[PDB]
DNA sequence: CTAGATCACATTTTAGGAAAAAAG
DNA sequence: CTTTTTTCCTAAAATGTGAT
DNA sequence: CTAGATCACATTTTAGGAAAAAAG
DNA sequence: CTTTTTTCCTAAAATGTGAT
């Protein structure tokens, strides 16, 4: 049982969001906060070009269009894309803030949510910055055994991902994905058949 | 150790349709279950998706999961 | 005058740190946040070979060590290092949430200042990920000249920074960040003359 | 346009040092002023690091700065 | 081999794959690792879980599919 | 030139720099614009604030420094 | 295919502080 | 007189070089 | 020097939904 | 009977290829 987010989603609208379909889109005027009740998103940006970029994914549990709830007329920062099928509960800024006046609590919850993003965004840099390709990806696959949807598996934790995905991830071309993904598997780090890649030694 | 891990895997409430399966795979303690993984369950007759998710969401109630390393068993 | 923010430095221990010593070391404890009263630093983090990356600058005005302040035996994420000489305020995270307690605005100008770090970072993700280095670089020297200490310039903002440096905030060698500055030189798009560059057209 | 930027440099309350600087640099009108660069003035005689920043913290209280852009001057 | 003359019962597989291989003519083991994965898969009412329990089950004891046998029957 | 026969006091220098050049024996604004400006550093009590005010006021007036001129005086 | 990294060391450029010159 | 500007100095840091 | 990107298209692999088989 | 598993299907998406 937990209290304060009861009490918040009951000042919430909820609404579905098929898989596939975009709840933000970078550059749209922000007055709307999420928070994802059911689900996982995956929140991207682009160049000029076109090409994307996969900055994170986001969870059951996690807040979204946080960010331009601070200053006044912000835009948003990114697309943000509903992986699976979604449901969102909703609630204007102007009526969140409403909330923090009432209870500060639901502020932390999110500051929270905040500060490990940027955390974990940071360290994205560093990986950009001071890895290879082999070592982004590497560092990714041991990521995304992280994630909830992971199934647990006999040899390590098993993921569904395509090359063409990973690639955006660690900011590559997916023909290079492929290659390295067949490397680590010579060197008997995991085993990947179809969208299907077993991260050998986490569990 | 743990106390909860040595019950009979019945003490979960499951259903009939789990219950038949673990039972015709040899899982009789709540240890024995946590220990399993879960591709290695999917693969077992007559238990899909819905099962194998009540299964594990029946342990997340419980604190519990799949997958989970155990030391001196039995 | 400002009447929250006065009111929380009332409750911190002032502290002078002289340029170029450390503030934070990455790996260490979290149990302080910082605050700075005047001066600036660089949040840095590094790879294991020991080379750097300066993730931020910071100024007046700017709140430090925050983000170990959400969940409890947090370690800190990053050296944050004194460009300048600064002047800090300190409280502890166990009385800086007393504070909160009672007058959350201050939560609101942390996280406040917390969004905008997860915008400002995120780009520069996109950055490293859409970006060469002449890109990165004719970037970082229009986010340079947006800093406080940068001076107006009659043909546009004029900076003060070293090549080494610049290599570090782009991530890529000095000899490389170099041989661009003498390009963009060429390209009558900026003024190099030791660590004075002038950036045309801003302002 | 704004009514501030066409009193004398002398509404200011600037030290001797300052003000004989700019009356000897023909800035007359707070207006000439915050259009000089601050590149521009600290070529200017007898003004170091001190007056110049004496210069940018009282334009800095009364919302002004150097450097700034403006149209239709005089 | 002694187990290759076995019926496929000896094995105990599911409803479903019992099923299919009764309709097929398997009725020894010795037929059955004779038979190759593709031409299993093509077989009415065998799937994926199917085809993976047999490779599973034949595993468990030592043999497997497409294994090349002599004088058969 | 007419200009190069006037006294450097015509210039409006400050006082730092009028003192300099009339310690270095430099009357008309045509021996300055001769001298050299690696020449001029290093003469006492001149600095980069001083060269550069010289540097800046010439400049406005046409000249520079290191001109190379002929029949001098 | 190309963008960048790479190597050591002679040379250039900076920081910043004492002290002198000039202004207040 | 005092205060601010400006000179003037060197250890140390920053830099370019250019074929692979 | 090397790590990666690059090109188009024949081939492989997936998503997911109706429908059949089997278990409850 | 009802519910869950498992088969079985194709448009569409994902993939490898390898010299420069
Ligand atoms: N680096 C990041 N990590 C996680 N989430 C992000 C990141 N950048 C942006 N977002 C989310 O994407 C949202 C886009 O809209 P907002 O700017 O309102 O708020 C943003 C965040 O909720
Ligand atoms: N990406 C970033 N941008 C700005 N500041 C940061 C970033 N990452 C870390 N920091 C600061 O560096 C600090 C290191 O200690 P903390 O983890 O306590 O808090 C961190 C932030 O205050
Ligand atoms: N880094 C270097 N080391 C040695 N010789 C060089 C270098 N660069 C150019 N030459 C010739
Ligand atoms: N991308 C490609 N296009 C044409 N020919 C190719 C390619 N890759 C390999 N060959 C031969």
């Amino acid at each position: 049982t937990d209290p304060t987010l009861e009490w918040f989603l009951s000042h919430c609208h909820i609404h579905k969001y098929p898989s596939k379909s975009t709840l933000i889109h970078q550059g749209e005027k922000a007055e709307t906060l999420y928070y994802i009740v059911k689900g996982s998103v995956a929140v991207l940006i682009k160049d000029e070009e076109g090409k994307e970029m996969i900055l994170s994914y986001l969870n059951q549990g996690d807040f979204i269009g946080e960010l331009g709830l601070f200053e006044e007329g912000q835009e948003r920062s990114a697309w943000v894309r509903a992986k699976t099928a979604c449901e969102v509960a909703e609630i204007s800024y102007k009526k969140f803030r409403q909330l923090i006046q009432v209870n500060p609590d639901i502020l932390m919850r999110l500051s929270a949510q905040m500060a490990r993003r940027l955390q974990v965004t940071s360290e994205k840099v560093g990986n950009l910055a001071f890895l290879d390709v082999t070592g982004r990806i590497a560092q990714t696959l041991l990521n995304l055994a992280k994630q909830p949807d992971a199934m647990t598996h006999p040899d390590g934790m098993q993921i569904k991902i395509t090359r063409q995905e990973i690639g955006q991830i660690v900011g590559c071309s997916r023909e290079t994905v492929g290659r390295i993904l067949k490397m680590l598997e010579d060197q008997n780090l995991i085993s990947a058949h179809g969208k299907t890649i077993v991260v050998y030694g986490t569990r | 150790f743990d106390p909860i891990l040595l019950r009979p895997v019945d003490d979960l409430e499951l259903t009939v349709r789990s219950a038949n399966c673990l039972k015709a795979e040899a899982i009789h303690y709540i240890g024995d279950l946590v220990q399993r993984t879960e591709v290695e369950l999917l693969k077992t007759p007559n238990l899909g998706k819905k099962s194998l998710t009540e299964i594990k969401d029946v342990l997340a109630s419980r604190g519990l999961s799949l997958g989970m390393r155990l030391e001196n068993w039995p």
